[PDB]
């Protein structure tokens, strides 16, 4: 909730994530979907099988939304205002979903970046992802 | 889960570095979820991340839990029976309430993708996601 | 985890409740206090506000059956599990309400009884009820 | 987080008053009867009903919320000394905060039926939520 050493660890991990962001998101989601199928039901009218144009394309967005987040780290309220709005009021995503997506990022970050994925960066990223999750289910 | 999977899960599990996988999983937990620390506060120096990662009982406990995590890979049906004795310690003498097992089931799976990279297929998470579910519940029985 | 002595009290007390008001109220509170629960109930029409959610006949209606299930849950107390074995099905495979949400409805129930019964609803007597809701919410999630 | 929470949680806390103490104790005691795991964080307390220490400490908890409530803008501000205690030394598991917060919601409801509406109650709950995400965070 979160330390200075956290903001850092985040902006340190996600730099390494780099021009790949797009994909990792795509893979967080994919991995969120075979792993926690009751997640699937938030995307009814949505191609939801391996390698999909949507599964991809939507990832770009999810990932581009943490990219903004990392960037605006200091007031996650005011950067994510439109996304709570969307996940809170309109779509009413059940806070527990924010948190198995959050672990499919971590899992996802983990195999790709073994040497950048230290406990200390793990630590901060749960906190990060835990907190994005909290803004997004707000007001 | 149906043998088709009890034996795509065993295939991976045979390839896992069991000694160090447990050590590392148990460190990340204590590190990532800093409160779990107080059940292992008698393990000594949990005073920071390298201290945890390099504290020898964190190491040994890692083993024994991750080996407890093998016996279950054997008896994937009576994961109740297997983990009756450790649900005993955990809920009754140790009181650890069962959100914290899930946590460690998950931290184990974060770890697996660290050691095995792209081989830890999106479809092989889910598999293990189940095992780490049941095993979270096995313990949570009492 | 419910003695015969622990069983009176909560069976006794329980016929002092306005099961139906109480109920209607839980479900509104649940819905207001935990806004995402509103999903599983988009069909109930308007939930724009605190009051709409409270004065909505179907919240009230649904208010009545759930507390009805506790009542019947209450009658059958050693076999929650199976009294609620069907209502797991509905809640797990079908609407796919995540388990955590059950817990939330129990805690909320509890709050509603403390407001209606004030100090008649003692700390001791609220400890026994916690064992009721827990077991119920344990049971609703069994087919998980 | 949401003026209209803040607003309500003031009014919430304003009606509670100098019975915050008596409620702190009571929720405390309700926490302990309903959730005995919690006791385990208090083996230095005599815990029999109407203990001095329980009474004493309910006060110290009532009073720390009072603090958290008027000073609601900056939270990891005025409770940093309390995160410290709860997150770091006591290493308190954050599931017990859900437990102790539940219990105040309970106690309040029982002493303040007319002021405890569904809207203020949502607040009180989001509130206690930060209070503990703070107490547990760093
Ligand atoms: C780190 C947290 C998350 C972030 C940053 C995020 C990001 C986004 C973004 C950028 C959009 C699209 C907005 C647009 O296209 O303008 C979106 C929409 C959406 N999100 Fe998320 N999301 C998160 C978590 C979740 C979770 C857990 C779920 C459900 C399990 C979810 C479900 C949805 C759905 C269903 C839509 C759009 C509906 C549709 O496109 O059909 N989000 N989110
Ligand atoms: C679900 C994964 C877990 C596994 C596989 C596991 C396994 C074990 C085993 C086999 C022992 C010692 C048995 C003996 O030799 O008597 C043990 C002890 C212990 N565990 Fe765990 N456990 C798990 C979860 C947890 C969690 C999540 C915590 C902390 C929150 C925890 C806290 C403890 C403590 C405090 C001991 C006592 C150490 C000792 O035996 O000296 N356990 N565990
Ligand atoms: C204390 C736990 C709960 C109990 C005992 C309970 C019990 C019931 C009962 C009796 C019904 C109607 C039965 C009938 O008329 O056949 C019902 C239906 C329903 N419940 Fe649950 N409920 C609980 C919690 C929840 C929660 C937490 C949610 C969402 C988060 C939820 C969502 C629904 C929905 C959408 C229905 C629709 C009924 C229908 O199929 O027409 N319930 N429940
Ligand atoms: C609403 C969130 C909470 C607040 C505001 C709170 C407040 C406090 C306060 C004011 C103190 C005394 C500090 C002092 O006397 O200098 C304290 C100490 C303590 N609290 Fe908490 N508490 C909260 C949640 C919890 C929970 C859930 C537990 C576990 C059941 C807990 C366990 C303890 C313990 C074991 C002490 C040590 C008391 C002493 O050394 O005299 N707290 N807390």
């Amino acid at each position: 909730v979160l330390s200075a050493a956290d903001k850092s660890n985040v902006k340190a991990a996600w730099g390494k994530v780099g021009g790949n962001a797009g994909a990792y998101g795509a893979e967080a989601l994919e991995r969120m979907f075979l792993s926690f199928p009751t997640t699937k039901t938030y995307f009814p009218h949505f191609d939801l099988s391996h390698g999909s144009a949507q599964v991809k394309g939507h990832g770009e967005k999810v990932a581009a939304a943490l990219t903004k987040a990392v960037g605006h780290l200091d007031d996650l309220p005011g950067t994510l205002s439109d996304l709570s709005d969307l996940h809170a009021h309109k779509l009413r995503v059940d806070p527990v979903n924010f948190k198995l997506l959050s672990h499919s990022l971590l899992v996802t970050l983990a195999c790709h970046l073994p040497n950048d994925f230290t406990p200390a960066v793990h630590a901060s990223l749960d906190k990060f992802l835990a907190n994005v999750s909290t803004v997004l289910t707000s007001k | 889960l149906t043998a088709e999977e009890k034996a795509a899960v065993t295939g991976f599990w045979g390839k896992v570095k069991v000694d160090e996988v447990g050590a590392e999983a148990l460190g990340r937990l204590l590190v990532v979820y800093p409160w779990t620390q107080r059940f292992f506060e008698h393990f000594g120096d949990l005073s920071s991340a390298d201290a945890v990662m390099n504290n020898a009982k964190v190491k040994a406990h890692g083993k024994k839990v991750l080996d407890s995590f093998s016996n279950g890979m054997k008896h994937l049906d009576d994961l109740k029976g297997t983990f009756a004795q450790l649900s005993e310690l955990h809920c009754d003498k140790l009181h650890v309430d069962p959100e914290n097992f899930k946590l460690l089931g998950n931290v184990l799976v974060v770890v697996l993708a660290r050691h095995h990279g792209s081989e830890f297929t999106p479809l092989l998470q889910a598999e293990f996601q189940k095992v780490v579910a049941g095993v979270a519940n096995a313990l949570a029985h009492r």
